[PDB]
């Protein structure tokens, strides 16, 4: 339920607790950019059609 | 290979023309051994091949395409299975690929006799011969990827093979050939597998966003230099 | 305590005018005066200047003569002309520190107790600002024992208001090159910093050249503080901070592969517009 | 007294109930006692209190000093069981009134933060900083040499 | 705007002309209302300067050594870029929108199409030219400081 | 003495070298630290001590002229890269 940050070692019956950044929030604005311009050079090819 | 060693492709050269090329020499590094050099530049030409027509193309390339996949080990997207252009054609290598998956060497060569003539017309039955043999590396990868560490007694039981020596001679085969990233240990007789480094803090990112930025730099310069203003004419 | 001086660039060409006019004059080396100016809770502000007699023998450090009464009848005209400016020191375009600087600012500190010099290098042959700020301080040592006089540094700055910097710029019709962009950002810092770091280096090498050979006798102060610079000059073979440079420098070039990324799609989007309207105005001419 | 508890050194519970143990609790003659460790309960209190300030004051100085100890050495150390000094430092860091990690499994307690990667720049950028403003100065120490010694 | 001025007596021609100089600065209307030429004449005005003038002038806004150097706290320069890449993705977003007109627009609407409205290609110009100023520049200084310091 | 990039003492030498036992050479390490002699921390699971500054002392000619030498070799680095910069950028700054 992620109410702490932190792995079971079953066996040697431990509990790891550590912190996390899990995400960089530049990487994933990136990445959401990367589709977006997807998407414009699909519009782009769509107008090129004109050239033809 | 000669003439392709010596010769060096223009740049400048359209598309349908960088695409001929590239099927051409992953043809020939395929028939000889560069499974991965064939994979990496047929997969370019059937990239840089036109989106919707050249369909005889597209099933030459994707045909020859499983046969190195497999002969490399790894399993083809069933994705292109199913294309309605695609789906006829390539049926005699999805039951090819079915059996490599599912190893049975029966299943093979009963695919392999009903669909002999057809191969040979296509050009991939030397290959696939090399495949009904090269069958048990697609086991082996299996095994690696899903093992951190087994003996090879249980690599034996998994692979259907015989006393677990056959066994060790083959996992030393496909380390010695890259195949798997894993060290033997006779001394306890267990096969361990090769810790992931992490990438990122290598500067191999840096190579990585470097090629695509002068990439991306190259292609702005030409289509700027591209322009044309003609009032003047 | 002076945490920072500003010295507006009026102040600087009325010292570069009155060298000019003093060696037009003839037989001088450097030149003195008064900085008239005003105070901002430790963020001191020279404004105005004014030119004031005086002299000093080549040979003797203790023969100087400077013209208080005339600093007096000048500083009344000034104050009369704008009340808002009160002496706060003194400046001299001698190239560097002399022996009589704490004597005449022990002078003037009878009209600004809190008096600060300022060199203005009129004939920079360097890379930097040309104003250098000092402060007269009580120094007290371990071994040097006696407790001297000595000048102390603080950061100097040009600053202007509105006239003066419509005024500059208008003026600066010499070289004009701003160039804000990576052109700036590479000359302006990168080259010039490197060079001034060479400068101070150099200096420093001259000096331990002559220590070493005997022209100059040791001064442990120094020798400390060179230590505690070679001390700090950091190791760049650790593996944890390689391995964090590789990190920061990857997301650096993340962003900047977008960047170029974005400025190739405007760039065909650029160059599609451009085909279609050549191909459509040359239809219509057909 | 006062001069112990604001060195930043270690100091031992026995050490001080020995050399101030009577002075601060029965007193003498000459300089009379104080209520604030009488014999009642309060002042039984307030010397288990004064124990307790002495364990902390030992675990704040070694954590100034110290990247990484093993809690058999801290327990040596501060003079207490194993169990006693993890109890202390459990509830000190619960408390947040210091920071200390326990790896119970090796016996370590690790007294140092997380090193981000900018955290490790941005040292190293304040260490070139300061390296260019010692530049500067020994530059000013040399000029003001040279002036004193150059002209005679 | 600054002018130099003579006046001209009660008579002919107030100068002489030997050169074309002085016909080079088309008198403003003001000026010329005001009584120039008819009451007044004007002299051009020149900045000759000396080497020690045009030396401070130069050097005035020349900045220290060690700023040049100076890097650039990595938290505040990781933010600043996160910053702008996620303002770049609505960017982009309307970029793809506006890329869809342009066809379906009239050759004058076209113009007045981008008053009062934001222009998403101009913006991630400035956007990109930024973001690629400060890593270059952060990413080189980062590089000389390794070497130059050990 | 040490060299900078090492600068990593043991428990054991600093035990040898002043003849006290392995365990007071924590108590003396805090007692350099709090006095100001030398800067650093302890890590007493590894046994060692990482010294990063020890206070300035008297030198002699011969480490002068050390110094002097390490101050050339680190004015040819700087000059090296201002070079570098210079050359491969000239056509952006001319």
């Amino acid at each position: 339920d992620k109410k702490f940050h932190g792995i079971l070692d079953q066996g040697e019956g431990v509990l790891i607790i550590f912190d996390e950044p899990p995400v960089d929030k530049t990487y994933e604005a990136a990445l959401e950019t990367i589709q977006n311009m997807s998407k414009v050079v699909d519009s782009l090819y769509n107008k090129a059609k004109k050239l033809t | 290979e000669k003439l392709v060693s010596k010769s060096v492709f223009p740049e400048q050269a359209n598309n349908n023309e960088w695409a001929r090329y590239l099927y051409y020499t992953g043809r020939i590094k395929a028939i000889q051994l560069e499974y991965s050099e064939a994979r990496r530049t047929m997969t370019n030409a059937l990239r840089k091949a036109p989106q919707h027509t050249a369909v005889g193309f597209k099933q030459t390339v994707h045909k020859l395409l499983i046969v190195v996949e497999l002969l490399l080990g790894e399993i083809p997207d069933r994705l292109q299975f199913r294309q309605p252009s695609l789906k006829r054609s390539l049926m005699p290598y999805f039951l090819l690929t079915q059996a490599v998956r599912t190893g049975n060497l029966a299943k093979f060569n009963q695919v392999l006799d009903q669909f002999g003539e057809k191969f040979q017309a296509d050009g991939t039955y030397t290959l696939i011969i090399r495949l009904r043999h090269n069958v048990i590396k697609t086991g082996v990868r299996m095994i690696s990827l899903s093992y951190s560490r087994i003996s090879l007694a249980d690599i034996a039981q998994k692979l259907q093979l015989d006393s677990p020596e056959d066994a060790e001679f083959i996992v030393a085969k496909a380390i010695r050939d890259g195949v798997i990233e894993a060290s033997i240990n006779h001394e306890k007789g267990y096969v361990q597998s090769k810790e992931m480094i992490d990438i990122y803090s290598t500067r191999e990112p840096q190579l990585a966003f470097h090629q695509r930025i002068s990439f991306c730099l190259d292609i702005h310069n030409m289509s700027v230099k591209a322009m044309r203003f003609p009032p003047k004419s | 305590a002076v945490q920072k001086v500003v010295v507006h660039p009026l102040v600087l060409l009325s010292v570069v005018d009155h060298f000019n006019r003093i060696g037009k004059v003839g037989n001088q080396k450097r030149v003195v005066g008064v900085l008239l100016g005003s105070w901002q809770k430790k963020v001191l502000d020279v404004s105005n200047s004014f030119a004031v007699p005086f002299d000093e023998d080549d040979k003797d450090d203790s023969v100087w003569f400077l013209d208080h009464d005339y600093l007096e009848n000048m500083y009344g005209m000034f104050k009369k002309v704008n009340a808002r400016e009160r002496i706060v020191g003194w400046y001299h375009t001698g190239p560097k520190l002399h022996k009589n600087d704490i004597a005449i600012n022990e002078l003037m500190k009878r009209y600004c107790p809190n008096s600060v010099l300022v060199i203005i290098d009129v004939k920079p042959k360097d890379l930097g600002l040309p104003t250098e700020a000092y402060i007269s301080v009580e120094e007290v040592h371990d071994d040097g024992t006696p407790t001297s006089k000595t000048f102390e540094h603080v950061t100097s700055e040009i600053g202007a208001e509105e006239a003066e910097e419509v005024g500059v710029e208008h003026l600066l019709r010499d070289i004009k090159d701003t160039t804000v962009g990576t052109l700036s950002q590479r000359i302006t810092n990168q080259v010039h910093g490197l060079k001034g770091l060479n400068s101070k280096l150099l200096d420093i090498r001259s000096y331990l050249e002559k220590v070493a050979t005997g022209k100059l006798p040791i001064n442990h102060q120094i020798i400390y503080q060179l230590q505690d610079v070679f001390n700090l000059l950091p190791d760049v073979s650790l593996q944890e901070f390689v391995k964090a440079f590789y990190l920061k420098t990857n997301d650096q070039m993340v962003v900047v592969y977008l960047a170029s990324l974005i400025r190739s799609v405007v760039a065909l989007h650029n160059l599609i517009n451009n085909k279609i309207a050549n191909r459509d105005a040359e239809k219509k001419e057909g | 007294l006062l001069k112990l508890f604001t060195t930043m050194e270690l100091m031992r519970w026995s050490t001080l109930v020995e050399d101030y143990g009577m002075e601060l609790r029965k007193g003498s003659l000459e300089s009379p006692a104080t209520d604030v460790f009488g014999s009642t309960e309060e002042g039984e209190k307030r010397w288990k209190d004064l124990k307790n300030r002495v364990v902390e004051h030992n675990i704040r100085i070694m954590a100034k000093y110290y990247t990484r100890i093993t809690m058999k050495r801290m327990a040596q150390l501060l003079d207490l069981s194993v169990d006693e000094s993890e109890a202390f430092l459990s509830n000190l860091v619960v408390n947040k009134t210091i920071f200390a990690k326990v790896d119970r499994l090796a016996g370590i307690i690790n007294f140092q933060r997380p090193k981000d990667p900018n955290n490790l720049l941005n040292d190293w950028s304040q260490k070139l900083n300061s390296l260019m403003s010692l530049v500067n100065k020994t530059t000013h120490l040399i000029a003001k040499e040279e002036m004193i010694h150059n002209l005679q | 705007v600054i002018d130099a001025f003579r006046l001209i007596n009660a008579n002919h021609e107030p100068r002489q002309t030997t050169s074309n100089l002085g016909h080079l600065n088309k008198p403003s209307i003001q000026a010329l209302i005001h009584g120039l030429n008819r009451h007044y004449y004007s002299i051009t005005i020149n900045y000759r300067k000396n080497e020690l003038e045009q030396k401070m002038l130069l050097n005035l806004h020349k900045k220290s050594w060690m700023e040049g150097l100076t890097l650039q706290d990595y938290s505040e320069h990781c933010k600043h870029n996160e910053s702008v890449v996620k303002e770049m993705l609505e960017l982009a977003k309307n970029y793809n929108k506006a890329v869809e007109e342009e066809d379906k627009m009239t050759p004058e609407q076209l113009a007045i199409k981008n008053v009062g409205k934001q222009d998403p290609k101009r913006h991630l110009e400035e956007h990109v030219d930024v973001l690629m100023t400060s890593n270059i520049v952060q990413c080189l200084a980062a590089m000389l400081d390794t070497v130059v310091f050990k | 003495t040490r060299p900078a990039n090492h600068r990593q003492l043991t428990f054991e030498e600093i035990a040898k070298s002043a003849k006290i036992t392995v365990n007071e050479v924590e108590l003396l390490v805090m007692k350099a630290l709090s006095v100001g002699l030398v800067k650093g921390s302890i890590d007493e699971v590894d046994k060692r001590v990482h010294m990063t500054w020890v206070q300035p002392r008297v030198l002699d000619l011969q480490q002068i002229k050390g110094m002097k030498d390490r101050l050339e070799f680190w004015c040819t680095d700087v000059k090296s890269m201002e070079m570098l910069v210079e050359h491969q950028a000239h056509d952006i700054l001319t």
